[PDB]
RNA sequence: GUAUGAGUAGCGAAAGACAGGUGAGAAUCCUGUCCACCGUAUGACUAAGGUUUCCUGGGGAAGGCUCGUCCGCCCAGGGUUAGUCGGGACCUAAGCCGAGGCCGAUAGGCGUAGGCGAUGGACAACAGGUUGAUAUUCCUGUACCAGUUGUUUGUUUGAGCAAUGGAGGGACGCAGUAGGCUAAGGAAUGCAUGCGAUUGGAAGUGCAUGUCCAAGCAAUGAGUCUUGAGUAGAGUUAAAUGCUUUACUCUUUAAGGACAAGUUGUGACGGGGAGCGAAAUAGUAGCGAAGUUCCUGACGUCACACUGCCAAGAAAAGCUUCUAGUGAGAAAACAACUGCCCGUACCGUAAACCGACACAGGUAGUCGAGGAGAGUAUCCUAAGGUGAGCGAGCGAACUCUCGUUAAGGAACUCGGCAAAAUGACCCCGUAACUUCGGGAGAAGGGGUGCUGACUUCGGUCAGCCGCAGUGAAUAGGCCCAAGCGACUGUUUAUCAAAAACACAGGUCUCUGCAAAAUCGUAAGAUGAAGUAUAGGGGCUGACGCCUGCCCGGUGCUGGA
RNA sequence: UUGAGUGUUUAACCCUCUAACCCGCACCACUAAUCGUGGUGGGAGACAGUGUCAGAUGGGCAGUUUGACUGG
């Protein structure tokens, strides 16, 4: 559906270093492809993509007030470019 | 000194899991008796 | 011949074995083997229905021709081989069309003979014929009991039967064990006696070798407890404190007869002799 | 809920000491120096299992058998990247499920076609660098597999492609020695640096350290296995030029065919490398010498290759051919493009798994160095790891674990129980009895270090020293008689290991095959893809010599 | 369930037939099939198997019983 696929960017210290090699981190939808994410990114910014990489993240046990339960699941995709750039801030 | 419980992931699902309880007529007696009590886990 | 071992260990003292001198190769034909399993005496249900069986060496099944249906085409004998599934030896045979087959090896079969398998066949060892066409007094093996089904009767190592007489649609045979009988005159058999016959004289020698053959050990009824056997219990060694020693399931064990009294074959049996 | 026992038992194998940091506070946290422990493991890697325990910055109420500034604990943020690795889009074993079917008060039991199901088959990528935390996954260099686009002749079949059909193949046990290669190991050539402060040493013969490299591509190759052709016929459900086969003829150290560890080039003007070392917070960035010869040499690999034996050693797909075949015209050059889902942190001979515990127990597989040695034994060590989560004193009885003991030497006790004694290698010798194999390591005695000479070779002679030469550690006590069981084996998880069970051998009896016997209401099964030299049941129990009398009673069989 | 013919004796009995019933025999079709159903041969046959009733046998298995007084 190409506009519900990408959720938001990841902004951590390991992801700032990737922006200097032309790599961008997004939390994407669960039930999404390597190929589907690639299509969505090429559609929403007009770039050219080499190589999406993709991971799954486990939920974490948390415990606030004598009530415990897990956070969400997560999907993280890292998008490499040929030559162009996206400006997120 | 080997004790009785030796854990295994496949065996626990194959002997005690949802589909094994669904395939017999007495398994469904078990599942209904657990749903009638209010158990948060009705089948391993 | 029978081979005798020297007494170099206590497990060797009085053992004997086969020379394996009629066997000419040790590599079977590939297109005639199927798998087997070693049921070990267990049922459909997973239960032991026959005690004392299980767990020896692995075996592949050789397909035998017990029917002998290819007529008016000679077959040449190529090899005499070892079968793990029976006690007779076995022969690989080339028909001239180029069909291959295995066959039970009779006494005195040479590599090179050419066997024939119809009503106009000759009376030579190896040849198979319908019982109508076999004279009185020929030694015979591998006998059909129903037309077109396969030989069932005289099949183990060194056995034989004999033709006694003909009548309307039946032939009189004296089988191994000495029983006299009637068989339909349109059934088949092959001329000769079965082969490897010293087989009877082998002495197994130790308890491991009969474990290699798939046999598990046997406990006597009288060193059990009274809930396992009718012979179990008592203080000390005990005699058979009964009349007529019995099986684990009752049922006397010396001299008591167990065949069906309304057998549909009591018409055909002349002169029961040994059972 | 709270006492008594009572500030008592215990605080769960083991080596620390001091200086200096931090801090409200230090035997217990940090940094250093020396000392001590494991090293076929207490080192490195991994499959289960666990499930965030992993990294960074803070904290000290509870957990931690003491303490705590610390932590596998608590709070906040962050970490797991694949066309090629393991699993799916591939194959099948045991077993399981089973459209129709067959059986049965109900419920249901079984089973055909067809499927699921790895612990096995098949299957394309390597070496180095980089983070606080991932790497055959990121980066660098150089590859490979399957596709897609473009630029480089009659679907009859002599183009090409080709079966759910015919065939070949995949495709298999255990033991034993021999050979070849490579990893690993040892000793001396090259390097680089630097010369002893306690007597002595500038060194051909002196100390310390180091002493090399992939997949792919090309060339060849220690070696291993296998005879090959011609004609006349069978056959292979239709067809085959494919495959099987009978009869004849030539051929054999040969020829042909097939497979092969490794090596040498290239990859590589690259990488790594003893050390040297900053401009600041850095042993940091960055810059680097040399690549030898000889000895030993794998059960790792060639390869279950060769030999021998009996107990006679999976299946299916990928793969390769042949036609039948709906059937324009796809072969191969370059370029550039495409390639999905699941796992991937960390522990893993353990404080993270199974044992209620931070528990002297248990846990599949690969790697596993040196001296002396047959060795993965034994002692000490290398690479690596560790000092074990209560301490300081004193040096009573008693209990436990250890070492020594005059004279005697089983007088001890139910009983030599427990200790002590024997123990390695080489040589000499060695009884009765016996199933001729044994008994046998029978018993009983001698040698063993170091220097020199000769050494035919293996050793022998001359000399020297101590109480003692396998100078430590590791390693059979033996003999004469009698009972039971032939023997190797098995047994009361947790008071009984035996004379008990089993066993090879003996004998009696049942069973003619839809066998007897056993599971089941039945259907269906085992027996058995067996067929009386076979299968079931009872007793006895290697082997040697033998196995008396009784058929009245009771069972069994035959009778009329 | 279950039919048909001859003979031998005082109703019973020995037989012969083939169409029921049976086949863990062969070939054929449904068809990828050692199950099943149909078809044709062969074998066997009013026997066997199965239902109701009856007599034997039956520690294979089951439910129980096995007294009180008493210098214990």
């Amino acid at each position: 559906e190409l506009l519900d696929v990408i959720k938001r960017p990841v902004i951590t210290e390991k992801s700032m270093l990737a922006m200097d090699e032309k790599k961008y981190t997004f939390e994407v939808d669960t039930r999404a492809n390597k190929t589907l994410v690639k299509q969505a990114v090429e559609s929403a910014f007009d770039v050219k993509v080499a190589n999406v990489n993709i991971l799954n993240v486990r939920p974490k046990f948390k415990r606030m007030g004598k009530y415990a339960g897990y956070t969400k699941k997560r999907r993280k995709a890292i998008v490499t470019l040929t030559e162009d750039s996206k400006e997120i801030q | 000194m080997k004790r009785t419980y030796q854990p295994n992931k496949r065996k626990r699902q194959k002997v005690h899991g949802f589909r094994k309880r669904m395939s017999t007529k007495n398994g469904r007696r078990v599942l209904a008796s657990r749903r009638r009590k209010g158990r948060k886990v009705i089948s391993a | 011949a029978i081979k005798k071992y020297k007494p170099t260990t206590n497990g060797r003292r009085n053992m004997t074995s086969s020379d394996f001198a009629e066997i000419t190769t040790s590599t079977p034909e590939k297109s005639l083997l199927q798998p087997l399993k070693n049921n070990a005496g267990r049922n459909n249900n997973g239960r032991i229905t026959v005690r004392h069986q299980g767990g020896g060496h692995k075996r592949q099944y050789r397909v035998i021709d017990f029917k002998r249906n290819k007529d008016n085409v000679a077959a040449v004998v190529k090899t005499i081989e070892y079968d793990p599934n029976r006690s007779a030896n076995i022969a690989l045979v080339h028909y001239e069309d180029g069909v291959k087959a295995y066959i039970l090896a009779p006494k005195g079969l040479e590599v090179g003979m050419r066997l024939v398998s119809g009503p106009e066949a000759d009376i030579k060892v190896g040849n198979a014929l319908p019982l109508e066409n076999i004279p009185v007094g020929t030694v015979i093996h591998n006998i059909e009991m129903k037309p077109g089904k396969g030989g069932q009767l005289i099949r183990s190592a060194g056995t034989s039967a004999q033709v006694l007489g003909k009548e309307g649609k039946y032939v009189l045979i004296r089988l191994n064990s000495g029983e006299v009988r009637m068989i339909l005159a349109t059934c088949r058999a092959t001329i000769g006696s079965v082969g490897n016959e010293q087989h009877e004289l082998i002495n197994i020698g130790k308890a491991g070798r009969s474990r290699w053959m798939r046999k598990r050990p046997t406990v006597r009824g009288s060193v059990m407890n009274p809930n396992d056997h009718p012979h179990g219990g008592g203080e000390g060694k005990t005699p058979i404190g009964r009349k007529a020693p019995v099986s684990p399931w009752g049922q006397p064990a010396i001299g008591y007869k167990t065949r069906n009294k309304k057998a549909k074959s009591d018409k055909l049996i002349v002169r029961r002799r040994t059972k």
